[PDB]
RNA sequence: UAAAGUUGCUGCAGUUAAAAAGCUCGUAGUUGGAUCUCUCUCGGCCGAAGCGUUUACUUUGAAAAAAUUAGAGUGUUCAAAGCAGGCCGCCUGGAUACCGCAGCUAGGAAUAAUGGAAUAGGACCGCGGUUCUAUUUUGUUG
């Protein structure tokens, strides 16, 4: 697919992609490497973003964002933005004097990075905290798991 | 519809007891109800009991010695931490000197004195005295 | 008690207690299976079904013979039907009220019981498309539910 | 023959599986025991002098075992007098799963290889002739189970005294005091 | 009254009540084996039948669905298993 | 504020004293029957890994301003206080506990939720097929 559908030029900025090319620098084969880093805390780079080819600067894998701080879990609960997510933290809060609890939830917007594909509503997703991405993501979708019904 | 089978197992040997039965019948059995008549029985307050055997779920017959005033159940299931105890035992227990409440821990159903001694907290289940 | 009634009925049936083959019962698993197999192809519910092998053929119950449900062995054969009978008969019950209300539009009663009806439709339609045995998008629409039928 | 699951044969083993093919080749019922196998066999004492021989056969074949375990547990009393013979199918037991097992299960442990499942599958098959028609637990003051076992009124003098090597079997391979009568009310 | 006790008999007393109320449920009907004076072959029937069966070797009505128990015709000499 | 169990979570009431919707259906909410008991470099089966099934709960361990409250010591002449002081240069204190919820951590696995194998694109096992594969050339790479 054509990753050039904006106004500018779609590059990853640490890879020089046009090196000189002569006859022995070309025997068939243009070539172009893909830059991308492993993250920490025992997060495995999906194989979608080593040998894709989408640019996405907000990515973990293969953008600018470093994954430091809290590291979350969600409930997939709407995919309507671009490369952006809103995910359904739910938990309880405990009230003292009635010794019970009360079901609380809190929305959190979480930039998916197109290394992800095939994600559903109802799917859960570790998301790791990183710096301001835009007025109010500040997580980055890490892990992926299926929700119950895989088949 | 029924939730707390042990609720209505102990209101049954509540209510058998109080009219002075020698036997009460307990339906449906589980192992909550076995484990919890386990624990009345070891400390005298019940006696003997068998687990009659069908293929969809047990019944207990259970033989009533008088010596039960009030078996209880805590619904719903309260964690209850070890400082928690001294309240609850408080609340329930009609005197420092007997009685007993039931919490099932990870160690097992257990009395409130045996939870202090492994020095450990759980959810209370019920009372009897 | 009853879902939808007042009534607190108790009859029901009460299994024996033991599981086992009766001693007069001389069809192998396999005959029950292909009896089974038969009366799905004559065009019957796997309750119609137990309730001919039950009557008939001494079959006390299929599940001790065969070790299977009759459900469980017609999909395994691969001749269930598309959905599940009880929703099937629920829908059937539905599209005839609906059927005399068009032509009795003062039937209160009727439409109540219409209520009713489909009130135990939508519960049931969403268990099994919780079990997914309904596709997720399959709803009970009253506009060509007679097709459904 | 005789397989052991973990191929260790022993010399009571052979023996046995000397008497089985000894019927194998000549009996009114040589026609089953060639096809049909054990996985193992054992003896123990029940208390006073008797002796019982738990045969232990794989699964699928307790069933047609079973179709013919009459006249063969006849046969093999009479080789052995006065020790009695028990045919018990060799089940495992699959141990509950907990969060700290290293690697021990892939997949849903089945209902049918759990410890209670398998323990009544053995009091089913340890008492085959007599169909097992009532169960009850009781719990004695001290907090030991004792069960109950009633049997079918169709078969009962024919395993009467069987009552006494089978709890002593139950006892060995399960661990649990049972015992066995039978009732009046059908 | 002292529930499961040998000592007082009650084969009386536990199938006069209620089949789901009973100590261990059973239910209270029974499979039968029929002959027909006209046919040569056992058949077997459920008590509480609701089918009208017919012999397997001929056209007779062995039983009709009655509101319980199902009606044999007459002749047919009908015996209850186990 | 207690008394007020006259706001009732503990712990209230609702036939007649104030009070149960005219009656059903019904989404959210709340609540839900039984059941499953020996694996990475080692010079101590003898340092280690989890790559495997998640939480709630409970216990523990970190981290958590002081002042206040609780609380140890100390004759302010006593006490409220203070953090002093004591002995014939010396001796000694300026403790300790609690710090809820959320976050972190490590044991337990009853209780409660949750998960896999059912068109087997299931577990284990050896076979048929592909890669620069940080060297499989002390020789100038080929």
């Amino acid at each position: 697919a054509d990753i050039q559908t904006e106004r500018a030029y779609q590059k990853q900025p640490t890879i020089f992609q046009n090196k000189k090319r002569v006859l022995l620098g070309e025997t068939g084969k243009e070539k172009l490497p893909r830059y991308y880093k492993n993250i920490g805390l025992g997060f495995k780079t999906p194989k979608e973003a080593i040998e894709g080819t989408y640019i996405d600067k907000k990515c973990p894998f293969t953008g600018n964002v470093s994954i430091r701080g809290r590291i979350l879990s969600g409930v997939v609960t709407k995919m309507k933005m671009q490369r952006t997510i809103v995910i359904r933290r739910d938990y309880l809060h405990y009230i003292r004097k009635y010794n019970r609890f009360e079901k609380r939830h809190k929305n959190m917007s979480v930039h998916l990075s197109p290394c992800f594909r095939d994600v559903q509503i109802g799917d859960i997703v570790t998301v790791g905290e990183c710096r301001p991405l835009s007025k109010t993501v500040r997580f980055n979708v890490l892990k992926v798991t299926k929700a119950a019904g895989t088949k | 519809v029924r939730m707390n089978v042990l609720a209505d197992a102990l209101k049954s040997i509540n209510n058998a007891e109080k009219r002075g039965k020698r036997q009460v019948l307990i339906r449906p059995c589980s192992k909550v109800i076995v484990r919890f008549l386990t624990v009345m029985m070891k400390h005298g307050y019940i006696g003997e009991f068998e687990i009659i055997d069908d293929h969809r779920a047990g019944k207990i017959v259970v033989n009533l010695t008088g010596r039960l005033n009030k078996c209880g159940v805590i619904s719903p299931r309260f964690d209850v931490q070890l400082k928690d105890l001294e309240k609850w035992q408080n609340n329930l227990l009609p005197s420092r000197q007997f009685g007993f409440i039931v919490l099932t821990t990870s160690a097992g159903i257990m009395d409130h004195e045996e939870a202090r001694r492994k020095h450990t907290g759980g959810k209370i289940l019920g009372f009897f005295f | 008690g009853r879902m939808h009634a007042p009534g607190k009925g108790l009859s029901q049936s009460a299994l024996p207690y033991r599981r086992s083959v009766p001693t007069w019962l001389k069809l192998t698993s396999d005959d029950v299976k292909e009896q089974i197999y038969k009366l799905a192809k004559k065009g019957l519910t796997p309750s119609q079904i137990g309730v001919i092998l039950r009557d008939s053929h001494g079959v006390a119950q299929v599940r001790f013979v065969t070790g299977n449900k009759i459900l469980r062995i017609l999909k395994s054969k691969g001749l269930a039907p598309d959905l599940p009978e009880d929703l099937y008969h629920l829908i059937k019950k539905a599209v005839a009220v609906r059927k005399h209300l068009e032509r009795n539009r003062k039937d209160k009663d009727a439409k109540f019981r219409l209520i009713l009806i489909e009130s135990r439709i939508h519960r049931l339609a969403r268990y099994y498309k919780t079990k997914r045995v309904l596709p997720p998008n399959w709803k009970y629409e009253s506009s060509t539910a007679s097709a459904l039928v | 023959i005789v397989k052991p699951n973990g191929e260790k044969p022993d010399e009571f083993e052979s023996g046995i599986s000397q008497a089985l093919l000894e019927l194998e080749m000549n009996s009114d019922l040589k026609a089953q025991l060639r096809e049909l196998n054990i996985t193992a066999a054992k003896e123990i004492e029940v208390g006073g002098g008797r002796k019982a021989i738990i045969i232990f056969v794989p699964v699928p074949q307790l069933k047609s075992f079973q179709k013919i375990q009459v006249r063969l547990v006849r046969e093999l009393e009479k080789k052995f007098s006065g020790k009695h013979v028990v045919f018990i199918a060799q089940r495992r037991i699959l141990p509950k799963p907990t969060r700290k097992s290293r690697t021990k299960n892939k997949q849903k442990r089945p209902r049918s290889r759990t410890l209670t499942a398998v323990h009544d599958a053995i009091l089913e098959d340890l008492v085959f002739p007599s169909e097992i028609v009532g169960k009850r637990i009781r719990v004695k003051l001290d907090g030991s189970r004792l069960i109950k076992v009633h049997l079918d009124k169709a078969q009962q003098n024919n395993v009467e005294h069987k009552v006494e090597t089978f709890s002593g079997v139950y006892k060995k391979l399960t661990g649990k005091d049972v015992n066995f009568e039978f009732p009046e009310f059908q | 009254p002292l529930a499961k006790d040998l000592l007082h008999p009650s084969p009386e007393e536990e199938k006069r009540k209620h089949k789901k109320k009973r100590l261990v449920q059973s239910p209270n009907s029974y499979f039968m084996d029929v002959k027909c004076p006209g046919c040569y072959k056992i058949t077997t029937v459920f008590s509480h039948a609701q089918t009208v069966v017919l012999c397997v070797g001929c056209s007779t009505v062995l039983c009709q669905p009655t509101g319980g128990k199902a009606r044999l015709t007459e002749g047919c000499s009908f015996r209850r298993k186990q």
